[PDB]
């Protein structure tokens, strides 16, 4: 493939470079029709900026933590992190958002891997090996009340048992309603005066459960989960400008007020190098 | 001029005649057959009275009132009485059998009423102490009589809830089983045929019902005006390819 | 010795996974299958089976009663039942369709909504059913009503009718549990002309409904149902 | 590849792909057809 | 696959829409039977819905306990869970049992996979990984006295050694006596007068011994055994209706008195939205 | 049983690598693809429109 | 060799080597020819 | 494989029933030699009694 | 696949399927056969 | 190196299951067979010779 072709002195009354941008191109115009060029060629396939390439690496979208501690007297274990819960999303760490939120409508599959540490505040003796147990709880499946709830019988939803200080990898399709997940949605969820307005409503996934299967040990043991995520066979549609401002909340476009400029002020004038 | 309203099933020595009849069921779709050699167990020849077992025998009478809740037979129980389809169910250690039951109820063009007549393989009560009380054989082997879910709960028998199907299923449900209506207005007559149902090739015909016929009113008996306020319900049941294996001395059952 | 390397989820246990394992009892030979009627293939085989509905859910204790819609002589222009599309909850939950239904996450698909007439013979009526598609509220009057899917029934000899709600939809599945982006519409009965009942005759006449999905649906994502929990293993 | 020599050892089977309703929604003795007055 | 065809104006004499319910038949009407349709494809198979499918996810069938201790001076071991033991069952819990039960017959091999978890109350010091032994011990063969009996040699009978905090995975063959598992029983082991009735006397099926193989240390260790069990090969007859009320015992249909109503009311009229 | 023997890295997890894994949810189908205007392949695909600069900074 | 069964368990998908940047770069409806005047 | 074969009623001058186990043998006697009996297969090969199984775990 | 070298080193041997019960049922020196009389 | 992930069951000893093991005598030659009357081959061809009763259990 040639990036450069050889080309000469020019004469013309066809001018390649005067161009009416109103009309709402970009014309196609090369370092050959405005200088004299030698051959070169490009050597590269452009395989990195691939969209597959471009969100198809691990990032870690959700940090969370639940504790094993007797739970004699607890009055809400869910409270006392027996088990925590998360709202299955994928806006709420900002690397991995911005990289998305360059699309409109994406469409992939995930490959979720967790990874769970163990930590033992209070000075401490033998640390018998936990086990975390991951449920997936889709919406209108019973959600877990004790840390253990029926609900973790788990006889038709998916779950993983693996150890702290392990990691756990499975894969999930594209689960989406539509034919492609809406990264931005200007609607309702009807026509309500009070509805909420955004994806959130269009986000409905459901959650994520986690717990310790272990019953506890005389100390504490805090346990905190990390989700990371991988698209795998990516579809992307309709790009956008980038994000320029910080986010503030999770499906929603907004930004803080009192924000700063965005844009590098000169140290000098517009003549300035 | 034939009409899925008129009907006649000659079995033995004994026919039906319908006049209004609403087509009929064949359970899952199977009609009742013998048992063949490649599902054989037992290697006894076995004895098929054929046309002395195979007739129709005519239970005797409900009467539907305005406070019925609906009742419940057994099968072979019901029959173990009937001629010899009896005294050989007595006499053998095995047998096997598929059955028309014919349930009939008329009135006229001014009653209101809707029977459900449905057929449950393996219909196993609930006692209505709750816990793991059981159900005690003589309960669940009414004989002709059936049982009478408005009758009151004894003891060591089962819960007669009609909601719940004796079961803990609800009575919206079961018409996921074969079965046929009777609404005065259309019908006056359900037929349905079973075929043997089991998960062994022929099983004992005293320790194990395998199918419970069950009639229930759903919507209620309505008499035209000063008219009396009740109508009978008669069963009649025919067990049909019935074979009995493994001859001997004759079981003597409970009560 | 061939070099390995092992990836993260080794050793990991997912109830969902399918892999061979060891026979616990080698050489075993298992019971002969026999033939038995009834085999089921598909849970979208049986859904296809109708049942009733407990549409008059008006009661205070479950009974054989809140299976009857009842039905009035001599009354016009009137409304005779109302509901909305929620098939995984109210109505609809305690049916066969609604309690499959609740195995899954989304459905997509048509229904069948039929109701058998249960009046003396020689009575007569004339009643509309009307489906109204999601994005209006559910019709107040007749005239509303008739604006949508629509039968006008009339009582005869064949004593049902079968209504069909056929899939209206924007997005092509809905989650079963009830969501607002996701709702069905309504379905709603009203007296097209009046029941009239012959000389000699009283009272109240009933209508049973049924509910059965078409060939047409969809049911996708098992998870767990919302209709069972225990609080200690049970024993014998 | 099967690395186990008995059948239970090996995964999960494989979609019936049969499906046939009308064993439950059509038990009648005498066919029903759509259209055709459903009683004569 | 069409899901709906085109059908436009109709005015017959030919009416798919009246029929007769009392018959027993559902008729299976379309759209298209009632108003003018488009032409739609299906885009689907009804792959998720297979009973391979529905029953052959790992379900968790059984919760036990067992504990290594000194047994000096123990007079009943199996009483002080020096090795507790269960009596195979499928209907203990109740997620699973609701599925199994929308069949009446049912075949299928199964898979168990054990997961065995250590908790250590009374404050401690080093843990020494224990390894746990789960036998079959199938009736008619000895059943095991002490946690450390000759029963335990399982010469002739099925057993798999793993470590605490690690799974044991094997399959069994359906082991029936018939040709299909019976879901419900309406029967008696014979005609007596008072014997049980249900299928109690059916689920013979023997019980499964777990015991901890590693002698005591100073603390006391407590291991909670998880068994879980996934359906392979699967073969269903006879649909039932669904389960409505709550189950109070294994093998029986009773259900508890003074239940509440299991149809919701409504809040309104019948004529209500 | 087949020999083995385990390098150095196993059980790493890096985000980068590219490996099968197990699906969670066995025999699910997916909503089926419409067509939508405006697919993005490449990251220089879209590099290649031009867009403003906001030159005079000087604010 | 893919171990297993369903398609989402598969890994990332190779390189679209589609790249088509007209659909953005030169949406308009009557054809621009480079060299040729924009505005007749 | 039959497990039985089918056999009817036997009026004969040859009884396979009567022995005389003074021999030392073990004569193979079927229910069919005295009963009579319908065709069953034997949907079994006896794997699991094999020495090799017996001994191999 | 046998990964090893040595034969005691393979798995479980495969069934016999031999079967003939006549040396321990039958080890009589003249022939008798069933039906006829025992003794002569 | 080829990138593996272990199942559950790893490591376990299940009495029953039947798998090659390294021999810890390499190239060892056994004994020859002869030949001896009487080989077993199934419990079933044992279970047919008939064998007495103690009937009279009531000493
Ligand atoms: C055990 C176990 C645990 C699990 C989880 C299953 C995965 C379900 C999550 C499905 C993917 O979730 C989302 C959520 C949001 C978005 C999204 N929101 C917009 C900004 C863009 O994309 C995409 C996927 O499965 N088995
Ligand atoms: C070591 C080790 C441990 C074991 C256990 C062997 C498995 C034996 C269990 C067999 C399957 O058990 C049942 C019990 C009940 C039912 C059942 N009851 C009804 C409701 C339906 O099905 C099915 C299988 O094997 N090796």
């Amino acid at each position: 493939t040639v990036a450069s072709i050889s080309s000469g002195p020019k004469h013309t009354q066809k001018v390649p470079i005067l161009t009416a941008n109103e009309t709402g191109a970009t014309m196609p115009v090369l370092p050959s029709d405005s200088i004299e060029t030698r051959t070169t060629y490009m050597h590269f396939n452009g395989s990195e900026t691939d969209v597959e390439c471009f969100l198809g690496r691990a990032a870690c979208v959700h940090v969370t933590e639940i504790q094993n501690k007797d739970a004699t007297g607890i009055d809400n274990h869910r409270e006392a992190k027996l088990f925590n819960d998360w709202k299955i999303n994928l806006s709420s760490l900002v690397q991995l958002r911005k990289k998305l939120e360059l699309f409109t409508y994406v469409r992939f599959d995930s490959e979720y891997t967790i990874l769970a540490t163990a930590s033992q505040p209070d000075s401490a003796n033998y640390s018998s090996n936990l086990v975390v147990q991951a449920m997936y709880v889709p919406p209108g499946a019973p959600n877990p009340k004790e840390w253990d709830d029926y609900t973790w019988q788990s006889a038709s939803n998916p779950s993983v048992f693996f150890k702290v200080g392990d990691t756990s990898r499975f894969s999930v399709p594209y689960v989406g309603l539509a034919s492609a997940y809406n990264c931005f949605y200007d609607g309702y969820s009807h026509d309500d005066a009070e509805t909420q307005y955004g994806i959130t409503v269009l986000s409905h996934m459901g959650s994520m459960a986690f717990r310790i299967v272990n019953e506890h040990d005389e100390h504490k043991t805090l346990v905190k989960i990390r989700v990371y995520h991988r698209a795998k066979h990516v579809e992307a549609w309709i790009p956008r400008a980038p994000r320029a401002l910080p986010y503030t909340s999770i499906g929603r476009t907004n930004y803080p007020k009192n924000t700063e400029p965005v844009i590098k002020k000169r140290k000098g004038d517009i003549k300035s190098y | 001029g034939y009409s899925d309203r008129v009907q006649q099933i000659t079995l033995g020595n004994s026919t039906i005649t319908t006049q209004e009849a609403a087509n009929a069921v064949v359970c899952y779709a199977e009609w009742p057959e013998y048992l063949p050699d490649v599902d054989a167990s037992d290697v006894n020849k076995t004895s098929k009275p054929d046309t002395s077992v195979c007739r129709f025998y005519t239970l005797d009478s409900k009467t539907w009132t305005t406070g019925s809740k609906g009742w419940c037979w057994k099968l072979p129980d019901a029959l173990k009485d009937m001629g010899v389809f009896g005294q050989n169910m007595f006499f053998h250690s095995l047998g096997r059998s598929g059955y028309t039951v014919h349930v009939q109820c008329n009135a006229t063009k001014f009653h209101s009423g809707c029977l459900l007549v449905v057929v449950i393989p393996e219909h196993q009560l609930a006692s209505h102490e709750g816990g793991n009380v059981s159900v005690k054989y003589t309960f669940t082997h009414p004989g002709e009589r059936g049982i009478d879910l408005s009758s009151a709960n004894e003891v060591g028998g089962p819960v007669k809830d009609v909601l719940y199907n004796m079961n803990g299923t609800l009575l919206g449900n079961l018409l996921i089983f074969p079965h046929q209506f009777i609404n005065l207005r259309t019908n006056n007559t359900a037929t349905i045929v079973i075929p043997y149902i089991n998960s062994v090739p022929i099983d004992s015909m005293t320790r194990h019902n395998n199918v419970s016929l069950m009639v229930i009113p759903i919507a209620p008996l309505t008499v035209p005006t000063g008219a009396t306020p009740s109508l009978p319900i008669t069963v009649t049941i025919a067990p049909m390819c019935t074979e009995f294996s493994g001859i001997r001395s004759k079981s003597i059952v409970p009560q | 010795g061939l070099p390995t390397t092992t990836l993260p989820g080794s050793g990991q246990f997912l109830t969902t996974d399918d892999r061979q394992s060891p026979s616990a009892l080698p050489n075993y030979e298992p019971t002969p299958r026999i033939h038995i009627p009834g085999k089921v293939h598909n849970l979208l085989e049986i859904i296809q089976v109708d049942t009733l509905i407990p549409m008059n859910n008006t009661h205070t204790k479950d009974e054989v009663n809140s299976y009857l819609i009842p039905l009035n002589a001599n009354r016009q222009n009137e409304q005779v039942f109302g509901t909305n599309l929620f098939i995984g909850d109210g109505v609809f939950k305690t049916t066969l369709l609604g309690e499959i239904v609740q195995y899954y996450t989304h459905w997509s698909g048509s229904l069948r909504f039929s109701l058998m007439y249960t009046g003396p013979a020689l009575s007569s009526a004339k009643l509309i059913l009307a489906y109204t598609p999601p994005g209006a509220r559910g019709p107040q009057d007749r005239r509303e009503a008739m604006l949508g899917t629509h039968v006008v029934w009339d009582i005869g000899l064949q004593s049902t009718i079968v209504m069909t709600i056929p899939w209206t939809s924007g997005v092509q599945f809905r989650y079963t549990d009830p969501d607002t982006y996701t709702s069905a519409g309504f379905l709603s009965c009203w007296y097209q002309t009046s029941l009239i009942l012959p000389p000699e005759t009283t009272g109240q006449v009933y209508l049973l409904s049924f509910i059965s999905a078409c060939p047409d649906f969809k049911l996708r994502l098992m998870k767990d149902t919302q209709t069972i929990s225990q609080t200690v293993a049970l024993t014998e | 590849i099967n690395y186990y020599k008995d059948a239970a050892s090996t995964s999960s089977a494989g979609q019936s792909l049969s499906m046939d309703p009308s064993k439950f929604t059509e038990p009648v003795k005498d066919l029903m057809l759509k259209g055709a007055p459903a009683l004569n």
